[PDB]
């Protein structure tokens, strides 16, 4: 025990009276530094590197002074570290943090946040629960471990497992949060969340009553949002190291949980005040449904306004919180409730895929080949429930269960689909598409089964003529008179919204229009349209008017067309694989977007539609069109890059029941006008289709009947072989 | 060591503006905020505002918002204190360091502070008259407050009690200062009039 | 802006004993609190910080204990040179207030009998046309002591000028002067009533 | 530029004090911790420079013959709290924290600056700007 207080001259030795309180140490030592004993040695140096001596001081002080001292939430609780000494001490010793920046705001009265309106209150402990309420455990039942289906039943019904694996089997971890800003954070892990791209990063941990999610842009400053029982204490690092208290920015705690920011962007940085919006978010509500909802609106919103920026910066921190509180609420859910359902164990799957692609493509603006994401929960064993559904396909339909079985289908899969389930998202598929040419809209049922059997189909030479066979369905669907409908339908779903007592899904106001290639939705001529049908929906009509100024009308029918461009035919990767012929030579007109349209044909060919001068493949000019807005129909070809001019034969239809054998189908009938607006792409599928075409306007499928239709438009039919015809009738 | 010196003491009419300076040292004059507080004779304590000596920026009372403006220089590290005398505002002026970056408002180390009157009357200067054997001297006469009194080069510490200022009905303050034996000097000086006057102590003969 | 409340406004006790003195603020400063004490005539010096932490430096007689609306400064043994006014200060927002402040006296425990002496010269400034005799009470204890003399007792003569000391910082001791000054010249006794004397004792001067 | 891998070796205490400044040597640097488990059981002291442009803290190892550098600010809040608590009780603890008072008070302050945009690991690798 020796404090001693020197002072440097000149670089020899130094000039000093040590001081030892109530203990013996080496007195002579002190000719070198008390190194020998297992006591550690602090020394102050004051030198001014003018040569000027300065000052100097030492205390040697002894080594324990560096040691420290019905849900259950006495079991597993939240336990912050005071130092880095018994913790993980890697990351502090090596942060920049203080030195190059600082995590924290520079003010330290913006530290503390409001609390928000939506935040918990004493008569809502926890939250706002969505209406279609979770079901009740039977009292009878007992619960298994883990979560199984051995039968097709299962499925459609509830199926109910125990919560206890939270309880059980659980793990102990120290956590570092933000660059080293807080002191760690013992906690008990429930689960684990990983979601990387090009342009961005989030990391989610989560455990009994706590969740990190540290949330980083390419383009953007880093954020974590940490949640603690309200009881709990969190300590900033800073500066001063003489204050020993101090809590890092965040709202007053709740009755639940407390809140904490890391990270700037609360006093400036941020474009509003979101940071009491965002810290809000674990206490608004339990209900996991709750949050995703949120995310679901907030993603169709920004895809409206991918035109301008291919990063939303905000969105993205938002639609990642969001994802993220929704597994911490799901988990905290079962803690408390003491069980779990099957559906939330299934949904959570699809949705952290579902979410984390529009999340990374779309928010950060990375290259969509490079998404991917993980996923590690307790309660949760897919590749266990993989298998055993792999088993189950493995030994008619309506599409309520076509919806189910395809959504579980693609929530759990490695890579590896059942040839059953892909055989089951054709038929889905084909029924809809035999659906829609007769009619011009789709319920929120048919939606969903559409919704899930392109995904699987889109999953992953034979899976990929899947891709392109469905990407020609998903165009082919979509066309003047459905898009319309469907952009109302998207429209009308975001004007009636509820956040506090429903669900909002994607797959409820979803269509073949944002499966499809199309960009020329946007065009004048369909956005115009679709402001005249707004009135055929009153309700719609009404909320539009009584808000939203008539320019801002013409806006909102944009933005959301918009959607229908922007939703696939945007994403390169999945052209790049799907269709690598209009990228084969120095063409640029794919990523300028001057193919407005796109059309897989017969393996290493795709049609084209284009408004310029095509540098490129076999090139038909319909030359009846207006002059100002020209229509190329392009044959594109993989290993020719030749540029050439073909002629448009003309043939005649037999009578619709002249020939049982089928020699036209596979083609598509293009429907376009003389001002140069492309308007239906259907395909000829069947032999009725075939029949239906031969048709005067005594055929069910309006655009092969030019009556319904008037003087401008025009019609040709298009071969897989390059070879366009046009039809006399 | 972290030392702050004001200045030096003066007194001004109502309606005047009066600097005041703080000289700092010891620590980064750039790193740690600037407060100032005031006290009333008698009273208690008043926070003024504060200054970022980096910034420039400055955050007030409410009570002193128009009335004052607090500067600095980051040469010669002062700050500077300008106030508008509402002859409410006759106190002892102090400037002190904020020492948490992180926390607004600790005062770790103060100034010697500087007392400001608020009078129209005209400053005049005071008369020392040593006293005969209990060695104290009398000051007498003079305005405003304060007048300090040091006893040789401060060789002397203990004994040494320097009375409380009186007020006379002339208008002048008066005071001595004593010290008790059972050849030295009484160092007085005035601020505001510039006065110093040292008187010995050479006992004579009474009647 | 928030308000704070100091209790007790005013305390004496004694050497040795447990001062407890308590701080309330108009809503919750959660952690944030200061303890200031302020001697007479010198500036205000730092004890808590936080409302639990004792700076360096600071005796650790001081300590510190609160949360919320509630704080409370207690020294756990009083020594003489704890005589002085405490103030708690808000920390941490944009207005820093602070409390109205506990003046400490420290109650003796035994009586000191004041040493009367007695100052004749006018030499100097009897050729100047006043003449001052001052009467000195110098380290007495308890506080109450009046003045006569054998004139009648008037303000005219100022003998109701009376300077007393603040508290002496180790004996706990007080000092009073009576100045007699009659200016322009138109027995003289000092009489003092103290419990530290047998009857009242008269030191006199007469001429 | 220069870098800096965090520590080279010193087999003295001298050695460190008189060492130069890795502030005014080089440009730009990298904290290092060391490949042990537990400081306590290795680490023989800390050596605290103030006038430094960027003031620095060593952690200095006896057997391993090592000086790391590591964060000042962190290093020694971290220190002054491990030996602040409230069951810790010391004469010789009291002159710890008498020294580790008014540390930074004469040197360069703090950054107030703004940290660069990119990914971020998690702890693992420690704070890494990296997306994957
Ligand atoms: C990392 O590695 C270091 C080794 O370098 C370990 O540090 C040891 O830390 C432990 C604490 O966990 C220390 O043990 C403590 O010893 C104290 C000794 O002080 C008493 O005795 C001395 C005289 O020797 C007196 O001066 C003093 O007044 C005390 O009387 C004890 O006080 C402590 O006891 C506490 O717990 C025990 C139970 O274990 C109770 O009986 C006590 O009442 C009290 O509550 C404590 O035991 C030890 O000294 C350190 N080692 C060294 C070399 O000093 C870290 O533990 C290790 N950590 C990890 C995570 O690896
Ligand atoms: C591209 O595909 C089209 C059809 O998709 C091909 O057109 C086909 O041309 C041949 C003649 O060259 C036609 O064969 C005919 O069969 C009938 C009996 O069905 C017979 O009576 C005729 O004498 C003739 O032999 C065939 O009908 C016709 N298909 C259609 C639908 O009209 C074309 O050959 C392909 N082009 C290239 C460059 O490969
Ligand atoms: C805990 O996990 C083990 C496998 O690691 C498993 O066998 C056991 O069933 C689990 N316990 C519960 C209650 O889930
Ligand atoms: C949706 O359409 C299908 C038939 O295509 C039908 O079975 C189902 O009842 C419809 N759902 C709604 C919401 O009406």
């Amino acid at each position: 025990a020796l404090l001693r207080e020197y002072s440097d001259r000149n670089m020899s030795l130094k000039l000093e009276a040590f001081y030892p309180t109530g203990f013996d140490e080496e007195l002579i030592k002190s000719l070198h530094w008390g190194n020998d004993r297992k006591h550690v040695f602090l020394v102050i140096v004051k030198v001014n590197p003018t040569t000027h001596e300065g000052d100097v001081g030492l205390v040697i002080f002894p080594k324990y002074l560096l040691s420290p001292y019905r849900f259950g939430f006495l079991s597993h609780p939240v336990t912050p570290d005071v130092s880095f000494f018994d913790s993980s001490f890697a990351p502090y010793l090596t942060t920049q943090h203080l030195v190059a920046f600082t995590t924290f705001p520079p003010n330290p009265l913006v530290w503390h946040l409001e609390r928000a309106e939506t935040a918990a209150t004493a008569e809502r402990p926890f939250g706002v629960s969505l209406l279609p309420a979770r079901p009740t455990v039977p009292k009878n039942t007992i619960l298994e471990h883990k979560a199984h289906f051995a039968t097709w039943d299962a499925l459609a019904r509830h199926t109910f497992f125990s919560a206890e694996a939270i309880i059980t089997n659980s793990t102990l971890r120290i956590h570092v949060p933000l660059f080293g800003s807080v002191w760690p954070i013992r906690y008990w892990a429930t689960g684990s969340v990983l979601l990387t791209s090009d342009s961005g990063r989030v990391e989610v941990n989560i455990g009994v009553g706590f969740m990190s999610s540290l949330i980083s842009l390419s383009s953007g400053l880093p954020i974590e949002l940490i949640v603690v029982p309200h009881t709990v204490k969190l300590n900033a690092v800073t500066s001063d190291t003489t204050w020993f208290q101090l809590n890092p920015p965040g709202p007053d705690p709740g009755p639940s949980y407390r809140v904490y920011l890391l990270g700037r962007g609360l006093d400036m940085n941020f474009s509003k005040h979101a940071t009491v919006d965002i810290c809000a978010y674990p206490e608004e509500s339990l209900d996991y449904r709750y949050h995703l909802s949120m995310a679901h609106t907030e993603a169709l919103r920004m895809t409206t306004k991918a035109d301008q920026h291919d990063i939303n910066e905000e969105s993205y921190y938002h639609i990642a919180a969001r994802i993220a509180t929704s597994i911490f609420a799901l988990s905290e859910m079962g803690r408390t409730t003491e069980y779990f359902l099957l559906d939330e164990i299934v949904d959570v799957q699809y949705q952290l895929k579902f979410l984390n692609y529009i999340l990374m493509r779309i928010g950060a603006g990375a290259h969509p080949n490079t998404i991917s994401g993980t996923s590690d929960l307790i309660f949760a064993d897919p590749s266990q429930l993989h298998d055993e559904l792999s088993l189950l396909f493995g030994q008619f339909i309506s599409y309520d269960e076509a919806r189910d079985q395809l959504k579980t289908a693609y929530a759990l899969s490695r890579g590896q689909d059942h040839v059953n389930a892909l055989s089951l998202a054709r038929r889905v598929i084909m029924s809809i598409y035999k659906g829609l040419l007769v009619k011009q809209n789709l319920n929120a049922t048919e939606r969903q089964a559409l919704f899930f059997a392109s995904m699987i189909l889109l999953n992953f030479s034979s899976r990929v003529l899947d891709g392109r066979t469905t990407l020609l369905l998903m165009t082919s669907m979509c066309t003047a008179a459905h898009a319309t409908q469907a952009a109302l339908n998207i429209q009308e779903g975001l004007a009636y919204l509820n956040p506090s007592k429903h669900m909002f899904t994607i797959p409820n106001v979803y269509s073949p229009c944002m499966g499809s290639l199309r960009t020329d939705l946007t065009e004048e001529i369909h956005v115009m349209n679709l402001l005249s049908a707004i009135p055929t929906r009153p309700g719609l009509n009404e909320v539009l008017h009584t808000q939203l100024d008539e320019s801002e009308i013409f806006d909102a029918a944009f933005k959301t067309m918009m959607i229908f461009t922007t939703w696939t035919a945007k994403d390169l990767h999945i052209l790049h694989t799907h269709v690598p012929e209009v990228f084969t030579c120095q063409d640029a007109a794919a990523r300028n977007g001057e193919y407005v349209l796109i059309l897989p044909a017969v393996q290493g060919h795709s049609y084209v539609i284009t408004r310029n001068k095509p540098q490129r493949g076999l090139v038909y000019s319909l030359a009846d069109v207006d002059v100002y807005n020209p229509i190329s129909v392009v044959y594109l070809s993989k290993d020719t890059c030749v540029s050439e001019h073909g002629v448009i034969e003309t043939v005649a239809l037999p009578h619709p029941d002249n020939l049982k054998e089928c020699l036209y189908c596979g083609s598509v009938f293009l429907r376009y006008l003389t001002t140069g607006a492309i308007m239906d792409i259907i395909i000829i599928d069947s032999k009725d289709t075939e029949r239906q075409l031969a048709a005067m306007g005594n055929s069910t499928i309006p655009p092969f009947n030019p009556d319904m239709h008037g003087d401008d438009s025009k019609a040709v039919l298009l071969f897989p072989n390059g070879t366009v015809v046009t039809l006399l009738g | 060591q972290v030392q702050l010196v004001q200045s030096g003491a003066e007194m001004k009419k109502p309606g005047a503006s009066v600097k005041v300076s703080c000289k700092a040292s010891g620590y980064t004059f750039i790193g740690y905020h600037l407060h100032w507080v005031r006290q009333a004779p008698g009273q208690g304590l008043e926070w003024m505002g504060w200054i970022n000596p980096n910034s420039g920026e400055t955050n007030y009372a409410q009570k002193f918002q128009d009335w004052v403006t607090m500067t600095r220089d980051t040469s010669i590290n002062t700050a500077y204190m300008e106030l508008r005398l509402r002859s409410d505002d006759t106190a002892v002026y102090y400037c002190a360091r904020g020492g948490m970056t992180m926390v607004r408002g600790v005062m770790m180390d103060w100034g010697q502070g500087t007392l400001v009157t608020v009078s129209s009357a005209s400053t005049k200067g005071p008369s020392v008259f040593p006293l005969a054997p209990a060695l104290g001297c009398l000051v007498k006469d003079y305005f405003p407050e304060p007048v300090t009194v040091s006893w040789n080069s401060g060789a002397l510490t203990s004994g040494v009690h320097t009375f409380p200022a009186v007020l006379q009905s002339s208008g002048l303050y008066s005071l001595s200062s004593v010290v008790t034996v059972p050849t030295y000097i009484c160092n007085v000086n005035h601020k505001p009039s510039n006065t110093k006057v040292d008187k010995r102590v050479e006992p004579k003969s009474c009647d | 802006d928030i308000q704070m409340t100091q209790s007790p406004s005013f305390l004496s006790a004694s050497v040795g004993d447990r001062v407890t003195i308590t701080c309330r603020a108009s809503q919750g400063l959660d952690n944030f609190l200061a303890w200031y004490q302020q001697k007479p005539g010198k500036a205000p010096k730092l004890l808590i910080y936080a409302a639990s932490t004792l700076q360096r430096g600071v005796p650790s007689r001081f300590g510190g204990s609160g949360s919320g609306t509630e704080f409370t400064l207690t020294i756990s043994s009083l020594q003489p040179e704890d005589f002085a006014t405490y103030y708690c200060q808000q920390l941490n927002s944009y207005s820093l207030t602070f409390g109205p402040g506990t003046k400490v006296e420290i109650k003796r425990r035994t009586v000191a009998a004041p040493s009367v002496f007695i100052f004749p010269p006018s030499d100097e400034q009897l050729k100047s046309g006043t003449a001052s005799v001052v009467c000195l009470l110098n380290n007495f204890y308890p506080r109450e002591a009046k003045v006569q003399w054998k004139v009648d007792n008037a303000l005219q003569s100022g003998n109701s000028q009376e300077s007393v000391t603040e508290q002496d910082s180790k004996d706990s001791t007080y000092s009073l002067s009576s100045t007699l000054t009659l200016s322009k010249a138109d027995v003289y006794a000092c009489e003092v009533t103290h419990q530290g004397l047998s009857s009242p004792v008269t030191k006199s001067f007469n001429r | 530029t220069p870098l800096f891998f965090g520590a080279k070796p010193l087999s003295d205490v001298s050695l460190i004090i008189t060492e130069p400044c890795v502030s005014s040597v080089y440009e730009a640097w990298d904290y290092a911790a060391p490949p042990v488990s537990n400081l306590s059981e290795a680490l023989s002291g800390i050596v605290v420079k103030t006038k430094c442009p960027v003031p620095e803290v060593i952690l200095w190892f006896k057997d391993k013959q090592m000086a790391y550098w590591t964060n000042p600010y962190v290093t020694l809040k971290g220190l002054t709290q491990s030996v602040g608590e409230e069951h810790k009780s010391g004469d010789i603890r009291d002159a710890l924290l008498d020294a580790l008072s008014g540390v930074w008070v004469d040197s360069t302050p703090s950054s107030t600056n703004i940290p660069e945009n990119g990914c971020v690991w998690g702890a693992d690798r420690l704070f890494q700007r990296v997306c994957q």
